[PDB]
């Protein structure tokens, strides 16, 4: 049924996927759900740790890991600033 | 309340350096508080500031310890080095531990955005206008891409017409060089044309899209250019005036909830409704990369406008049209 | 944070079930895709072997890279240090067969990780395009063969004896290759779960000639399977018990691998299996035949 993908000119590159039907529940027809944007639609009814490469879901669970207080400790990449900053 | 007690708890410097007046703002990549700036505190130090050019109240801004210290780096060295006037917010020092860090960035005073939104004359809107165009040439002429523009990011002030940029930790720079030295039944494919199903008959053949092209998609959804929205491999300069654009769009339309969209997909078919998708296949067929919409319902041409012309006429998404900064300011927008 | 592409086999497990209030709980497991997913990149990301310091498994990645190795030799013990995987461990002995992919998969996407968020060099290419493998190698201990019991059937084992005998390779199918003998149309058939589907009908809309494929054997694409002898050695033996030999099946890479004499310890998945009565009938047997399927061997 009705369907939207965008593509390679030569499909080298893989393409990107937007397989979409306004009547998604019954993927047949149907006229409750809307993909688009509704003029009006209001509502009216008419964490990742990059430092410590560790999903989390409380910041302060995060910080007694070991491997978050190993890296407070070490101080070598502090340099950068300062540098600018007594400048 | 408590802020100033865990602060000064993980910090005690800060509570011999400043007294911490109150909390001004939340955002979700830091947090702002407002400090009474009056120590020693040189003046020089604290001169030729957008704001008055003395010594007064400076924001600190406390910086989430999960970002990068690359990331935080390369913000914390924009503000010293490329952004020292012309509008922009001044960095003097700094106070770090070792895990989080605090800037110290004068303090601006604003108001709220969504209250002026729909009462303000167009004077107003023209002077906004004259210098968010002015800061952007500036930042162009340093040669870095904001690449996340968005009301917050530049605070304003009605009172003093102040206006300043914050909440840009997404700029970065272009390519800044380039160099060419040298110049039947076979399987799912048959899903409507062959290049529908390549995917799928195989088994997730390739990746390129998200592991050799895998461009730079970070932002607001919403406000990011054709260019981006097709994860494109080269862009150079307008994506910050598409976003503009956007924003006079939004000004210029008295309804608070201009877009919904969360997704890249629904983005795209937002842009399809607004406008044809004809023009968006061939502007996504001209990029380089190929487009096919073979979705039957919707695919009506759309209304395009059922001083507002001259307006709606400057959103052209190719490299071969559209114009600098100072040329917009060049329309009529400065009446005495 | 990363990239991600799923595999074939990912795919073949999609199927979800309910209960699980993360979803996905694949029917008749426990496993849960996201959790097991996410568990495992934790663990590769932060261990340590309490040179206790370093990044232990950062840098065997870092070395696999470098050198062009695809097979990670994963003690199962160590899971049981860190916090996380402390139910990992038990998932993985108990159900290997849907575990290793999703192991193989993280490891995939964690490679293509490391090499992008780094900009070491931008050929990404191979390493996207190849596979990789995880192979266990210490798993708890056991009582010997003659101690488990039918219900321990599609378990995590291991076993020591000595080697007697070894069957040569055996071609394996893989793709069958049929032919139309009116029209020269030629299609390719993977086999699924040991049975192939041969076509009943010219897929042309020239050509619809019913019943006219006929299967080329050599045009095929086989694998490598062998057969090895194995005479265990238990640590603990029971009153009055003697030897027996043991069947064990070794695949793709590790064919070849052993010669007889040598003094070995195996680890591999329990099995079972009917026997037919007879090659001109097609009964069964009620008594099933067990044997190993190898995974790793030290
Ligand atoms: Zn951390
Ligand atoms: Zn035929």
């Amino acid at each position: 049924y009705p369907h939207v993908y965008l593509y390679d000119l030569w499909q080298t590159w893989a393409p990107i996927i937007t397989l979409e039907w306004k009547p998604q529940e019954l993927t047949n027809l149907d006229e409750l759900p809307y993909p688009i944007l509704k003029i009006g639609s209001f509502g009216r009814c008419p964490g990742y740790c990059e430092n410590c490469r560790v999903k989390y879901e409380s910041l302060e669970q995060h910080i007694v890991s070991e491997k978050h207080l190993s890296f407070a400790e070490n101080d070598l990449n502090f340099e950068a600033i300062d540098s600018l900053i007594e400048n | 309340k408590e802020e100033m007690i865990q602060l000064y708890h993980d910090l005690p410097g800060i509570e011999n350096e400043y007294k911490l007046i109150d909390k001004i703002g939340e955002g979700t990549f830091s947090s702002v508080y407002k400090a009474k700036d009056i120590t020693g505190k040189i003046t020089k130090k604290f001169a030729s500031h957008f704001w008055n050019y003395g010594s007064n109240y400076v924001a600190l801004k406390k910086i989430y310890v999960t970002s990068s210290p690359q990331r935080i780096y390369n913000e914390l060295n924009l503000l010293y080095i490329m952004t020292g006037s012309s509008r922009v917010a001044p960095l003097c020092d700094a106070k770090r531990v070792r895990d989080q860090v605090i800037a110290v960035l004068p303090y601006y005073p604003h108001e709220e955005f969504r209250t002026f939104y729909r009462d303000l004359p167009i004077k107003g809107i023209k002077k906004y206008i004259w210098e968010l165009l002015r800061a952007l040439k500036f930042v162009h002429s340093k040669g870095i891409i904001h690449r996340d523009i968005k009301p917050t990011n530049f605070l304003f002030n009605l009172e003093l017409g102040r206006g300043v940029l914050v909440d840009f930790g997404l700029a970065e720079a272009q390519m800044d060089y380039k160099s060419m030295i040298s110049s039947i039944q076979n399987g799912k494919v048959v899903h409507l044309n062959n290049v529908n199903g390549v995917d799928l008959t195989k088994g997730y053949p390739k990746n390129e899209t998200r592991r050799i092209k895998r461009a730079n998609r970070a932002g607001t959804r919403g406000f990011r250019a054709p260019e981006v929205l097709m994860k494109c491999g080269a862009q150079s300069t307008k994506i910050d005036i598409w976003s503009v654009g956007v924003i006079l769009l939004s000004l210029l339309g008295r309804r608070f909830p201009m877009f919904q969209s969360l997704d890249d997909a629904d983005s795209l078919l937002e842009l399809c409704t607004i406008f044809g998708w004809k023009e968006l296949r061939k502007c996504a067929a001209l990029h380089g990369l190929g487009f096919e919409a073979s979705g039957l319902i919707w695919d009506k041409p759309n209304g395009y406008s059922n001083c507002f012309q001259v307006l709606e006429q400057c959103f052209e998404m190719d490299p071969q049209k559209r114009s600098s900064a100072e040329d917009l300011l060049k329309t009529p927008f400065f009446n005495e | 944070r990363s990239g991600v592409n799923t595999l074939d086999t990912s795919s073949s497990s999609a199927p979800p079930s309910e209960a699980s209030e993360p979803l996905r709980i694949i029917w008749g497991t426990n496993v849960s895709i996201q959790e097991c997913t996410t568990n495992f990149r934790n663990f590769l990301m932060s261990f340590k072997y309490k040179t206790d310091e370093e990044l232990y498994y950062i840098k065997q990645l870092n070395e696999m890279r470098e050198l062009g190795t695809s097979n990670l030799n994963l003690d199962a013990r160590n899971l049981l240090a860190y916090k996380q995987t402390e139910d990992l461990y038990h998932q993985l002995l108990n159900y290997p067969q849907e575990v290793i992919s999703i192991m193989d998969q993280t490891i995939k996407d964690c490679m293509v990780s490391l090499i992008v968020d780094n900009n070491l060099d931008y050929d990404l290419d191979e390493i996207e395009t190849k596979f990789y493998k995880v192979r266990p190698y210490n798993v708890g201990s056991c009582k010997g063969m003659r101690e488990l019991n039918p219900n321990d059937i599609d378990k995590l084992i291991n076993l020591k004896g000595l080697v007697l005998r070894s069957t040569p390779v055996i071609p394996d199918m893989k793709v069958a290759f049929f032919k139309c003998n009116v029209c020269d149309h030629t299609m390719a058939v993977e086999i699924d779960r040991g049975v192939i589907q041969e076509p009943a009908r010219c897929e042309r809309i020239d050509c619809n000639e019913p019943n006219s494929m006929s299967l080329i054997h050599n045009r095929c694409s086989f694998a490598d399977k062998q057969v090895i002898k194995l005479q265990e050695t238990p640590d603990f033996v029971p009153d009055g018990q003697t030897p027996h030999s043991i069947s064990l099946c070794v695949y793709d890479e590790l064919v070849d691998s052993c010669r007889a004499g040598d003094r070995i310890e195996v680890t591999g998945t329990f099995r079972s299996i009917p026997i037919r009565a007879n090659s001109r009938q097609r009964v069964l047997k009620s008594l099933y035949k067990t044997y190993v399927d190898v995974v790793h061997v030290k």
